[PDB]
């Protein structure tokens, strides 16, 4: 998780403790073609072919947001080291050159096997805003995503 | 008893997330909230025992899904009707009271109660008894506006939460009965920022850069910045009154208050000149007209219009 933000960019990260085993969480994160598995803001997602470096998904988001669609490319997918990197390359949103890195790590939580998820990003600051506003916008969405990921994961343990 | 019309369409959008409710004689309004007990005791009339029927009308623009708007359609009038009957009894062993402040409480605690059911903070009753549910109605990113008008022969009581709107045409000139909860409103920014939140300009002024309104039902992932507290206004009726217009942003984004009033009066009169829980043909014709006027003007959102005739 080392990003180098340029002068016209910002960067931050969010983390979440999940009471589920790593293999269980990562089985959800890796399905790059179905982010609606844990992202509450996705309504539709299309993708042709196998999940591989260079894969492109076309995402459509639900109503009540500042955007409707983004095009996202899979940059990194490591199944031994649990890493996932995605880049936004299109859409009608204001997150230009968005790039995120997400990793899953094992951990003991309340005497049972658990999971720590860490997600960082860098993105251009859009015209008119500040580094702080942009980070706030993204962290709010990511915190919500990792919130959802934890719920679905902890539900599959039962 | 009540004369209304309701026009509702998916519009040019893929899905329908608007909902509406029109419930005649849904409750009896405790007259103790409209007039003092002393003023009525001077006539020999017991304010606590006086029966006055009321009707409920509501428009709920959903976002992130239709489930919360639909839930509002199904629950607000029921929760509200029960609160009014309970309040009617508690006024028995009570004295005089501030009517403004009691209308605020009953609508606030009502919206707060539906929000608490939607989020799971309280258990709720399904299947009319026997069943109970305690899990949230839906995901934490689904919400809905709520603009409701309680109507009786002497008063209109209005409760607004979100960017839907209700407009009264009194004297052929429009009167806004609600003020949109846009997050850049001076007092809403102050409220949100005092809470530790941000109102960001991000394709419009948005809470946390996400939601284009400062109040709504649901949306627990944006709390405590987005809140379900409604603005309540009690509007005594008058001989000037023309009609009531409740609508989602699907109409107000492309039609002004002035224009919506002018078209409503004309369509109701227009229908009466040509012709010397069911809807009234004239109000309906004004509702269908306003809906199509929104489509003909290039509105891409869901569109919901309720017109209430305040004269015959
Ligand atoms: C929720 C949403 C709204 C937007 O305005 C942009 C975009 C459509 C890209 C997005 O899907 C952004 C999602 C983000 C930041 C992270 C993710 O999804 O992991
Ligand atoms: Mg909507
Ligand atoms: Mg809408």
């Amino acid at each position: 998780h080392r990003h180098e933000p340029r002068d016209h960019q910002c960067s931050s990260a969010v983390a979440k403790h999940i009471k589920a085993p790593v293999h269980l969480v990562w089985s959800l994160v890796r399905r790059f073609d179905q982010p609606q598995l844990f992202k509450p803001f996705v309504s539709r997602c299309e993708m042709k072919g196998n999940i591989e470096i260079g894969s492109v998904r076309e995402v459509n988001v639900k109503s009540g947001l500042p955007a409707t669609r983004s095009t996202e490319r899979l940059e990194l997918l490591d199944d031994n080291e649990h890493i996932l990197s995605v880049r936004f390359v299109g859409g009608d949103h204001r997150l230009k050159n968005y790039s995120s890195i997400l990793t899953v790590h094992p951990e003991v939580i309340d005497g049972r096997p658990g999971t720590l998820v860490i997600e960082s990003f860098v993105v251009d600051v859009p015209e008119g805003n500040t580094k702080d506003e942009t980070c706030y916008f993204v962290e709010a969405l990511l915190k919500c995503n990792l919130k959802s990921l934890a719920e679905v994961s902890e539900r599959l343990v039962v | 008893a009540p004369v209304w019309g309701c026009a509702s369409t998916r519009g040019r959008s893929a899905e329908m997330e608007d909902a509406s409710a029109a419930v005649p004689r849904f409750a009896d309004v405790p007259v103790r909230l409209l007039a003092s007990r002393r003023d009525l005791d001077a006539l020999g009339l017991d304010a606590d025992a006086l029966r006055l029927p009321a009707h409920l009308f509501g428009v709920f623009d959903g976002h992130g899904g239709a489930e919360v708007a639909n839930y509002c359609r199904e629950r607000i009038h029921v929760v509200l009707s029960a609160a009014l009957a309970r309040l009617g009894k508690n006024l028995g062993e009570m004295g005089e009271v501030d009517m403004k402040e009691h209308w605020d409480d009953v609508f606030t605690k009502c919206f707060q109660r539906v929000d608490d059911e939607v989020s799971g903070r309280v258990t709720r009753v399904v299947n009319g008894g026997g069943e109970v549910r305690s899990e949230p109605v839906t995901a934490e990113n689904v919400g809905s506006t709520a603009v409701v008008a309680l109507v009786c022969s002497s008063h209109v009581v209005v409760a607004n939460c979100g960017d839907s709107r209700i407009v009264l045409c009194r004297g052929k000139e429009p009167v806004a009965l609600s003020i949109d909860h846009k997050p850049d409103r001076k007092d809403e920014r102050a409220r949100i920022e005092a809470q530790g939140g941000k109102v960001i300009q991000w394709n419009g002024y948005r809470v946390s850069g996400l939601l284009a309104m400062s109040r709504s039902i649901g949306d627990r992932y944006l709390k405590p910045f987005v809140i379900p507290k409604p603005e309540v206004m009690v509007v005594p009726r008058a001989k000037d009154d023309d009609c009531l217009i409740l609508a989602s942003d699907g109409l107000w984004d492309v039609v002004s208050n002035e224009e919506a009033c002018k078209v409503a009066r004309r369509q109701i009169l227009l229908w009466h000149k040509n012709n010397g829980g069911s809807t009234d043909p004239a109000a309906q014709a004004a509702a269908d007209y306003l809906m199509r006027l929104a489509l003909k003007k290039g509105s891409e959102d869901n569109i919901t219009v309720i017109v209430v005739d305040l004269k015959p």
